[PDB]
RNA sequence: UUAAUUGCGAUAACGAACGAGACCUUAACCUACUAAAUAGUGGUGCUAGCAUUUGCUGGUUAUCCACUUCUUAGAGGGACUAUCGGUUUCAAGCCGAUGGAAGUUUGAGGCAAUAACAGGUCUGUGAUGCCCUUAGACGUUCUGGGCCGCACGCGCGCUACACUGACGGAGCCAGCGAGUCUAACCUUGGCCGAGAGGUCUUGGUAAUCUUGUGAAACUCCGUCGUGCUGGGGAUAGAGCAUUGUAAUUAUUGCUCUUCAACGAGGAAUUCCUAGUAAGCGCAAGUCAUCAGCUUGCGUUGAUUACGUCCCUGCCCUUUGUACACAC
C-alpha cells in the first residue's frame, strides 16, 4: 500500500535531525543531495527517503 | 437474377436405382442420399456429366441423370485415375472398383465375413463388436449394448 | 436406460424453392409498400426458399425496383425508392 | 556374444540415459545436456541456469 | 563444431562434472571449489584447497595424476591442461569446508552437538555475519529429527541471500 | 429504414424505456421468508438495458431465419416505442411487477 | 585482414569491460575499427517441476541462462592483434578471434 | 536540406514509422494509400485526424507509414499514432508552436491514444491455469 | 493525372484481372483442374468451376508484384488454412503444391512472371506492362 | 488505515533478529564513446505506366558522406502519496484535480520465517540397515506378449449441437522459440516430382537461412438457407506414403462412401476483477516421423471495480471448554 516503512521512516527522520538546513521542501533538489549525504543502495529507496524528508518538511514549515 | 417458369414437370422424388433421391435440393447434394457418392463424388459425376452446378434436383432431365448414374455405375470407363473410388484392388479380384447403394453392404459383410472364416484379429473383433482400431474400450462404449 | 432429451415439436416448414408464376408475379405486385426487404424478410412474408430470396434480390437490383443501401453479405439491406 | 547385447538400443528410450544417474527418465536432451530433472535441479546452479522469475 | 548457445551450456557440465569429480577424492584433503579458466589450445583449473602439501603430494605426486584423470576424461590433447591448487584464505566463510569438517568429524566418533556446536563457534570467530548448521536424521533416536544450531542474524528471502549466503 | 426519426434516438429511448426501475434482491430471513424491494440506480438500469436488448437478440436471432442484426434492431424499435412485447420490456415490467409483490 | 573478435560470454558486467578495454587498448594503437554491437539476449529456459516424485501441486520453477554475443570490426595486422587479443584475459568471458 | 521529421507510433505489439516531410498532401500506409483499407469499420480510425481539424495542415505534406507487428486492428492503431506524432512533430520543428499546441489539446480531447500509446501490455501466463489468472479446474472426489 | 499500381482498391483488382486472364484465354492450364481438393485441409474443391484458376492466377500475380521473391512452399504457407480433424483441435495446413506450382509456371508460360535470382519469382516486365489496361476500367468511370 | 506485527502512537518495557518490505526480472523516453548496409537509409544503376511539373516497390558488393527516436538495454536518468483540492487527536494515511512510456506499493513473477505432516518420493541418485542372496534366482540381459483388456462408476480434458454459422474463394497481420562430428536435425529452391519423403545441397560461429516469421484465428464477395441440413472421417471398409533389423489390437499423414449420439445438457459444480476473462493459434518439453497434455506465450478482445462476511475458509483479539494431535 501507500504506507512506509521504518528504513525510510527513521532513515529521514535521522537525515532531518542532522542536515535540516541543508535540505529543503523540494524533491527534485532533496533528491540530488540524499544520495551523496547518505549512502543509501537502492535508486527506490533513495527516492523514498527523499519523498519522506520533503513530507515532514511541509509539516516542519506550519508548526 | 436469372428466374425460371415452374411447370408440373418438377419432380419432388427422384428414383435412381430402386432409392427415393429428393428433389428440390441440390443435385451434388441430392445424390449423397445414395450409399456411396456424396459431396465429392456428386461433385465429379456432375462435373462429367456437364450439369449446371447451380440447377436444383427439379429441372433435371432424364438424359442428364442417365449419364450421371453411368458415371457412377462405371468410373473407370471415364479415365478416372482410381483414388476416388471407395473400393481400390479389392481382394476378391484385385481390379478397381467402387460400390453401390445395395453393394457397399453386400461387399463390406463380404469383407467382414472373410475376416470372421479366417478367424483373424479383426474379424474376431466385428464378430464381438467391440473397437477394431485399436480405440480404448474402458472410457468409451458404455451404452452401445 | 436413459436418453436425457427433450424433443420438442415442429412446425414443419414448408419453404419453396422452385417459384412458380403464382409466387413469381405476388412478389413482384407485393415488393412495394415493403419499407425494409432483405433476404430474411422475403422468406418470412412470401415463404419462398432461403436461395431464392438472395436470387430474388438480385433480380429485383438488376432491372431495379428496390434501391440497395448495404451491400454487405449476411445482412442485405435494400429500400424502395420513392 | 553378439545376443548379449543384439536388440538394438540406438534410437527410442532406452539409447538416452542420464550422464549423472543413467536413469531413462525425466531427461532434458535440450541443449544436449542430458540430465534428468531430479539431478538438474541440484546442477542448475553451478551449469548457470539461475531462477529469476 | 557446435553452436555458441549449446557450447555454453555444456561448459556449465563440464564445470558441474569437474565440480563433483573434485568433491570426491579431495575430501580428506578440504577441497572447497574449482574454477576453470579457458583459453585458446589451453585450460587452467584452478583447485582451492585446505591442504595445499597434501593435493601436492611428494614431486606433485598428488597433482599430475588428477591432472591426468582430467584430461583422459574429457579426451583432450595431452599438454592442455594445466592444475593448479592455492591456499584458500577463509576457511570459516566457505560451507563447503565447513560441512566437510563436520562430516568428517562425525565419521571419526564425536558426538553430533559438540561438532555443530564447534563448527558455528569457528564461523563465529572467521568474521561471519552469521551461520547455521541442521543436522537431520536419527539423533539419540530411531525416529529421525532435525534441530538446528545458528547464531547471528541471517537471512532468508530476497536476492541478498543468492550472494551474501553460501550454503 | 424504418421509423424515419434520428436512427440513433431510438436506441437510447429503447435503453431508457427497458431500464428497470425497481426490482427485488434476495433477503436470508429465518432460512426462507421473503424477497424484497429495492430501488436500481442508473448504472444498473443501463447495465440492465444493455442486457436484455443484447440478450433478446442472441435468443432471437438464434435457430432461426433471422440475423442478429436485424433481430437485434426488431427488438430496440419495440424497446424504443413500447410495445409490452419485446424481450427487455416484458421483463423490465415482470421484474418490476415482482418487486412490486415482494415489496 | 577484415578481422572480427567475437565474445560469447554471459556475465554482461565481465563482457561490458573486456570490450571497452578491447577498443581503447585498439584506439591508443591509432587504428580503426568500429564500435561494439549489440546483439539480442539469448535467453535458455529449462521449466521443469519441482518435486522429485510425481506428487504435490503442479509447481513449475523456469531456470533462464542469459547470452550475450558482442562482435566488434578491425582492420589491423596479425603481428599486433595477436598481442592484442590474448592479454587482459578475463575469467569466464569468451574473447576469440577469427580469420575472413 | 528537405524539412523532415520521421515518428513512431506503438500499439499491443503493433508499431507504425511515419515520415512526414513537405510534400505534395499525400497519406500512404505499407506502399499503399490510406484510404483504400476499405474494411469500412476503421476507415474512420485512420481518417479521425484529418477529419476533426480537416486538411489545412495537410495540404503540402507528403506521410509515409511502415506499419509491422500485431494484427490488423493493432496495426491500424500504431498507424493513427505515427501520423499523430508526425503532424505534432511538424509542427514542433517548422511550424509555430501555437498549430502545434493546439491540434494536440483537439486530438487529446478526442482520443488520448492520439498521443499516448496505450500502456496495456499483456500479462504472461503463470503455471496451474490455462491463463493469467484463469485456473484449470477442481475437482474434490 | 499519374498513374500508379497501387493506388486502386485491391479487391477490385483481382477479380478484373482473372476476367481479363479468362477472357484472353490464353493461361494454357492443361486442365486436370476440378479434380485435386486444391488444400489437404480444405475438404470440398472451389464452388467457382469455370474460374477458380484465373483468379488463384490473378491472386498470385498480384502477390509477386508485391512481394520481391516467393517461392512454391512459400505460396501454399500463403493460400493454406486449418484443417478441421474433427475431434482433434485445429492445425494450419499447407497447401498442395502442384496447383500453385503449375499456377506460376503457367504465368512463366505467357510471360506475366520472370525466374529470379537467388531463388523464386518476380514480376515482370510484360506482366506489369498490362496493368495499365487492368486499371484503365478503374480510372475512367470513377474520373 | 491496512490487497501488511505497515506505521502513528497509550506503553513494564528496552533494545533487537527473522518474515513483510526492501531486493532481483519486463514493457519503455537517454537521441551524446548502445549497430553491422544482421532495420525505414538521405544520393549510386535502370526496367517495365502518366504527366516531357515535383511517384510506387527490386537490387553489384569494403568510395562513402553533418546516420540512429522501431523488436537492441550501460553511466548522473524518470513516477517520490508532484503540486493542489478536500477527510482524519493535521499521525501514519482512505478519496479527487490537469501531469508525465505508466500513480491504491506502476503491472506480473522469483526469492520467501518459526514450529509441523509418520504429507510424497527407497521407482532420480553409484544416498542409505533387512530379503532360505554370489555358477538353475528378484542381479545381467535376448524373443514374444502388455497400463495398446471391457459388464461398469468417477476425475482432468478435446470437438459440437450451427446463420453472430458451415463451405468456396480471395486479402493477408503478431510473439515467445528452436535448428548440424564418429553430424543426413532446421523440409529453404532447380527433384518433372504433385499430402509423405528419397534427388542436390549452393545455405549463417543461427536479425542478411527456414522466417523482413510469409501461419492458423480474422476479414470485401459468393455458395445452403432453420432441416438431425453443406452443423456430419464419431464409428466401419477400401486403397496411397515416410520414421522404425520389426507397427496386426488404426504409429502417424493422405483420398474416397453412410449418417452415430448430439437440438442453449438434471441435481451438482469450477475458474475468473484487466488489455484480465473468454475466442484463437504458434514455439518448446516429450519426440524415430507425427501428441487431444504441459510450459510458455503471443492475436481478437466482454457486465460490476464506492462490495460483503449471512458465501465456505484464513488473521488478530476477547470469552467457554469435561478437547490435547486437540470436534
Amino acid at each position: 500500500g501507500r504506507v512506509r516503512t521504518k528504513t525510510v521512516k527513521r532513515a529521514s527522520k535521522a537525515l532531518i535531525e542532522r542536515y535540516y538546513p541543508k535540505l529543503t521542501l523540494d524533491f527534485q533538489t532533496n533528491k540530488r543531495l540524499c544520495d551523496e549525504i547518505a549512502t543509501i543502495q537502492s535508486k527506490r529507496l533513495r527516492n523514498k527517503i527523499a519523498g519522506y524528508t520533503t513530507h515532514l518538511m511541509k509539516r516542519i514549515q506550519k508548526g | 437474377s436469372l428466374v425460371v417458369q415452374e411447370q408440373g414437370s418438377f419432380q419432388h422424388i427422384l428414383r435412381l436405382l430402386n432409392t427415393n433421391v429428393d428433389g428440390n435440393i441440390k443435385i451434388v447434394y441430392a445424390l449423397t442420399t445414395i450409399k456411396g457418392v456424396g459431396r465429392r463424388y456428386s461433385n465429379l459425376v456432375c462435373k462429367k456429366a456437364d450439369v449446371d452446378l447451380h440447377k436444383r434436383a427439379g429441372e433435371l432431365t432424364q438424359e442428364e441423370l442417365e449419364r450421371i448414374v453411368q458415371i457412377m455405375q462405371n468410373p473407370t470407363h471415364y479415365k478416372i485415375p482410381a483414388w476416388f473410388l471407395n473400393r481400390q484392388n479389392d481382394i476378391t479380384d484385385g481390379k478397381d472398383y467402387h460400390t453401390l447403394a445395395n453393394n457397399v453392404e453386400s461387399k463390406l459383410r463380404d469383407d467382414l465375413e472373410r475376416l470372421k472364416k479366417i478367424r483373424a484379429h479383426r474379424g474376431i473383433r466385428h464378430f464381438w463388436g467391440l473397437r477394431v482400431r485399436g480405440q480404448h474400450t474402458k472410457t468409451t462404449g458404455r451404452r452401445r449394448a | 436406460k436413459k436418453k436425457w432429451s427433450k424433443k420438442s415439436m415442429k412446425d414443419r416448414a414448408q419453404h419453396a424453392v422452385i417459384l412458380d408464376q403464382e409466387k413469381y408475379d405476388r412478389i413482384l405486385k407485393e415488393v412495394p409498400t415493403y419499407r425494409y426487404v432483405s433476404v430474411s424478410v422475403l422468406v418470412d412474408r412470401l415463404k419462398i426458399g432461403g436461395s431464392l430470396a438472395r436470387i430474388a434480390l438480385r433480380h429485383l437490383e438488376k432491372e431495379g425496383i428496390i434501391k440497395p443501401i448495404s451491400k454487405h453479405s449476411k445482412q442485405a439491406i435494400y429500400t424502395r425508392a420513392t | 556374444e553378439n545376443v548379449w547385447f543384439s536388440h538394438p538400443r540406438r534410437y527410442g528410450k532406452g539409447s538416452r540415459q542420464c550422464r549423472v544417474c543413467s536413469s531413462h527418465t525425466g531427461l532434458i536432451r535440450k541443449y544436449g545436456l542430458n540430465i534428468c530433472r531430479q539431478c538438474f535441479r541440484e546442477k542448475a546452479n553451478d551449469i548457470g541456469f539461475n531462477k529469476f522469475r | 563444431l557446435i553452436s555458441k548457445k549449446r557450447k555454453l551450456v555444456a561448459d556449465g557440465v563440464f564445470y558441474a562434472e569437474l565440480n563433483e569429480f573434485f568433491t570426491r577424492e579431495l575430501a580428506e584433503e578440504g577441497y572447497s571449489g574449482v574454477e576453470v579458466r579457458v583459453t585458446p589450445t589451453k585450460t587452467e583449473v584452478i583447485i582451492r584447497a585446505t591442504r595445499t602439501q597434501d593435493v601436492l603430494g611428494e614431486n606433485g605426486r598428488r597433482i599430475n595424476e588428477l591432472t591426468l584423470l582430467v584430461q583422459k576424461r574429457f579426451k583432450y590433447a595431452p599438454g592442455t591442461i594445466v592444475l593448479y591448487a592455492e591456499r584458500v584464505q577463509d576457511r570459516g566463510l566457505s560451507a563447503v569446508a565447513q560441512a566437510e569438517s563436520m562430516k568428517f568429524k562425525l565419521l571419526n566418533g564425536l558426538a553430533i552437538r559438540r561438532a555443530a556446536y564447534g563448527v558455528v563457534r569457528y564461523v563465529m570467530e572467521s568474521g561471519a555475519k552469521g551461520c547455521e548448521v541442521v543436522v537431520s536424521g536419527k539423533l539419540r533416536a530411531a525416529r529421525a529429527k532435525a534441530m538446528k544450531f545458528a547464531d547471528g542474524f541471517l537471512i532468508h528471502s530476497g536476492q541478498p541471500v543468492n550472494d551474501f549466503i553460501d550454503t | 429504414v424504418l421509423t424515419d426519426q434520428n436512427p440513433i434516438q431510438v436506441v437510447v429511448d429503447a435503453i431508457t424505456n427497458t431500464g428497470p426501475r425497481e426490482d427485488t434482491t434476495r433477503v436470508g430471513g429465518g432460512g426462507a421468508a421473503r424477497r424484497q424491494a429495492v430501488d436500481v440506480s442508473p448504472l444498473r438500469r443501463v447495465n440492465q438495458a444493455i442486457a436484455l436488448l443484447t440478450i433478446g437478440a442472441r435468443e432471437a436471432a438464434f435457430r432461426n431465419i433471422k440475423t442478429i442484426a436485424e433481430t437485434l434492431a426488431e427488438e430496440l424499435i419495440n424497446a424504443a416505442k413500447g410495445s409490452s412485447t419485446s424481450y427487455a420490456i416484458k421483463k423490465k415490467d415482470e421484474l418490476e411487477r415482482v418487486a412490486k409483490s415482494n415489496r | 585482414i577484415k578481422i572480427r573478435i567475437t565474445l560469447t560470454s554471459t556475465k554482461v558486467k565481465q563482457l561490458e569491460n573486456v570490450s571497452s578495454n578491447i577498443v581503447k587498448n585498439a584506439e591508443q594503437h591509432n587504428l580503426v575499427k568500429k564500435g561494439p554491437v549489440r546483439l539480442p539476449t539469448k535467453v535458455l529456459k529449462i521449466s521443469t517441476r519441482k518435486t522429485p516424485n510425481g506428487e504435490g501441486s503442479k509447481t513449475w520453477e523456469t531456470y533462464e541462462m542469459r547470452i550475450h554475443k558482442r562482435y566488434i570490426d578491425l582492420e589491423a595486422p596479425v603481428q599486433i592483434v595477436k598481442r592484442i587479443t590474448q592479454i587482459t584475459i578475463e575469467p569466464g568471458v569468451d574473447v576469440e578471434v577469427v580469420v575472413a | 536540406a528537405v524539412p523532415s521529421v520521421q515518428t513512431f507510433g506503438k500499439k499491443k505489439s503493433a508499431t507504425a514509422v511515419a515520415h512526414v516531410k513537405a510534400g505534395k498532401g499525400l497519406i500512404k500506409v505499407n506502399g499503399s494509400p490510406i484510404t483504400l483499407v476499405e474494411p469500412e469499420i476503421l476507415r474512420f480510425k485512420v481518417y479521425e485526424p484529418l477529419l476533426l481539424v480537416g486538411l489545412d495542415k495537410f495540404s503540402n505534406i507528403d506521410i509515409r507509414v511502415r506499419v509491422t507487428g500485431g494484427g490488423h486492428v493493432s496495426q491500424v492503431y500504431a498507424i493513427r499514432q505515427a501520423i499523430a506524432k508526425g503532424l505534432v512533430a511538424y509542427h514542433q520543428k517548422y511550424v509555430d508552436e501555437q498549430s502545434k499546441n493546439e491540434l494536440k489539446k483537439a486530438f487529446t480531447s478526442y482520443d488520448r491514444t492520439l498521443l499516448i500509446a496505450d500502456s496495456r501490455r499483456p500479462e504472461p501466463k503463470k503455471f496451474g491455469g490455462k491463463g493469467a489468472r484463469s485456473r484449470f479446474q477442481k475437482s474434490y472426489r | 493525372p499519374g498513374v500508379s499500381v497501387r493506388d486502386v482498391a485491391a479487391q477490385d483488382f483481382i477479380n478484373a484481372y482473372a476476367s481479363f486472364l479468362q477472357r484472353q484465354g490464353k493461361l494454357e492450364v492443361p486442365g486436370y483442374v476440378d479434380i485435386v481438393k486444391t488444400s489437404s485441409g480444405n475438404e470440398m474443391p472451389p464452388q467457382d468451376a469455370e474460374g477458380w484458376f484465373y483468379k488463384r492466377a490473378a491472386s498470385v500475380a498480384r502477390h509477386i508484384y508485391m512481394r520481391k521473391q516467393v517461392g512454391v512452399g512459400k505460396l501454399n504457407k500463403l493460400y493454406g488454412g486449418a484443417k478441421s480433424r474433427g475431434v482433434r483441435p485445429y492445425k494450419h495446413i499447407d497447401a498442395s503444391g502442384s496447383i500453385n506450382r503449375k499456377v506460376l509456371q503457367a504465368l512463366e508460360k505467357i510471360g506475366i512472371v520472370e525466374i529470379s535470382p537467388k531463388g523464386g519469382r518476380r514480376i515482370s516486365e510484360n506482366g506489369q506492362r498490362d496493368l495499365d489496361r487492368i486499371a484503365a476500367q478503374t480510372l475512367e468511370e470513377d474520373e
